[PDB]
């Protein structure tokens, strides 16, 4: 398998079933030989969800510079929705690929097949394709990992906490490949919110997983010696957005998403010393 | 080390880039440090994950790998098997070192109340070696002896391969 090939072909805006086949296999090995809690060490650059909007991620990486000139961490969300999620998932298991200690990737609750067939990403495998190419992007997503530590400060998720959740070893004991089930740790971990009026827990609207208040996430930071959740599920209008006086925040990099909105999108640059800024892309 | 944000120590906190050619580097990877803090894999999905290409391998060449784990540094597995007689011999040809030696494990017949007249299902468990130099290449294939014949399951030519650490 080629992958500069594959990545020069990518960048020029086509490819065969069987170099999209090689890059969901080679991914999916490099998945499961790393941990499902992936520990890394800043500076890094985080980003939220995609969601096939494939300009958008270019614009992404020209803004905040093409791998592996910094190391990126993606919270989910790479594949609905969008008109391109096939060149997005291609660029981004080829990335992981050729920089795999320096390029990360989170499972998004859009990851799995339940979801993906209905919104979209298994109709452009159909039309583009075919079936087969979407079972084995199936079997690649099942092997993503769930969380980041960052630095031993920042933890990530696609989704947010978990009313389980008492240490990360019930995350660490998860065995892969597994489909996401409808309830329990990893459901909430790929689905949960924030809401602002919830003390503590409560129902969520969307049907999936729950809703966790402010105290929540203070005990949590506090009990782990944490100092920032990181998460990114849902739309934001500044593209980030704060919660619990700055002990959460949310991500979303996808812009205008899909024309319904007028959000812009934004990613969060943390250098050597935990320190943080944004960097946003605001449409005209 | 602790977290802090930019409009704590003076600075912006957002920088916005409003919106509406290739070119090559060459690129020493030992100058770009590793993100990452820090075992056996199996460098194929079960070939049962996929029932339809399983179906197809299975009737094309009566012999195909069913599920693969590794459990421990041992390998663990199922085959199944078409019945074309009653007396069957079904093996593993496992190598270590990239083929400049294999040996052969032989497989145990399972009982298998279901699973239809049609087919039987053998298993096999391998001890790997304790260590293994990490250029040599770890690879397998499945025989079935039956009926005066012999049939494979080598992948469709790739063998089932397992990389270390
Ligand atoms: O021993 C070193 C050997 O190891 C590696 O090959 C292993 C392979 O990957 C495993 O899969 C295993 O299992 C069997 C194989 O997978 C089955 O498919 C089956 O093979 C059948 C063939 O598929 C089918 O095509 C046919 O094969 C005939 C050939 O068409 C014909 O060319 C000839 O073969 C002779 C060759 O002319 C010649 O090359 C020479 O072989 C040497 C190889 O070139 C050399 O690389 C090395 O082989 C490696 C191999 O590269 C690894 O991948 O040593 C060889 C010395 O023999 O000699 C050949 C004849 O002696 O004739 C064959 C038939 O004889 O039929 C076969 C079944 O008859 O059977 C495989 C087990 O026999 O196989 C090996 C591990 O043993």
């Amino acid at each position: 398998l080629n992958l500069d090939s594959i990545i020069g072909r990518l960048l020029e805006v086509q490819l065969t079933e069987n170099e999209i086949r090689g890059l969901c296999l080679k991914s999916r090995e490099i998945f499961l030989s790393q941990p499902i809690l992936l520990e890394l060490e800043a500076p890094l650059k985080i980003c939220g969800d995609i969601h096939g909007q494939y300009y958008d991620l270019l614009r992404l990486f020209e803004y905040g510079g093409f791998p592996p000139e910094s190391n990126y961490l993606f919270l989910g969300d790479y594949v609905d929705r969008g008109k391109q999620s096939l060149e997005t998932i291609c660029l981004l298991l080829a990335y992981k690929i050729k920089y795999p200690e320096n390029f990360f990737l989170l499972r998004g609750n859009h990851e799995c097949a339940s979801i993906n067939r209905i919104y979209g990403f298994y109709d452009e495998c159909k039309r583009r394709y075919n079936i087969k190419l979407w079972k084995t992007f199936t079997d690649c997503f099942n092997c993503l990992p769930i969380a980041a530590i960052v630095d031993e400060k920042i933890f990530c998720c696609h989704g947010g906490l978990s009313p389980d959740l008492q240490s990360m070893e019930q995350i660490r004991r998860i065995m892969r490949p597994t489909d996401v089930p409808d309830q329990g740790l990893l459901c909430d971990l790929l689905w949960s919110d924030p809401d602002k009026d919830v003390q503590g827990w409560g129902e969520n609207d969307r049907g999936v997983s729950f809703t966790f208040g402010a105290e929540v996430v203070a005990k949590f930071l506090h009990k782990h010696d944490l100092d920032l959740i990181c998460r990114a599920h849902q739309v934001v209008e500044d593209g980030y957005e704060f919660f619990a006086k700055r002990q959460l925040v949310t991500l979303f990099s996808a812009p205008n998403y899909c024309g319904e909105f007028d959000n812009a999108g934004a990613m969060m640059s943390v250098d050597e010393t935990l320190m943080c800024s944004f960097q946003i892309l605001k449409p005209a | 080390k602790r977290v802090v944000f930019a409009d704590s120590k003076g600075l912006s906190l957002t920088a916005i880039h409003v919106f509406s050619d290739l070119q090559f580097d060459l690129l020493d990877l030992n100058d770009i440090s590793s993100a990452l803090k820090h075992n056996l894999i199996l460098d194929f999905p079960q070939p049962s994950t996929d029932y339809l290409s399983f179906r197809s391998h299975f009737q094309k060449n009566f012999v195909c790998l069913e599920n693969c784990s590794l459990q421990e540094r041992t390998v663990t597995g199922t085959v199944k098997v078409k019945n074309v007689s009653f007396e069957k011999k079904v093996q593993i040809r496992i190598t270590f070192d990239s083929w400049k030696n294999y040996t052969d494990v032989d497989c145990v017949y399972m009982k298998n109340v279901y699973g239809g007249t049609d087919s039987d299902t053998f298993s096999f468990a391998i001890d790997l070696p304790p260590v293994i130099p990490t250029e040599q290449k770890i690879e397998f294939c499945i025989s079935y002896h039956a009926n005066g014949q012999v049939f494979w399951d080598n992948n469709d030519g790739q063998n089932y391969r397992i990389v270390h650490v």
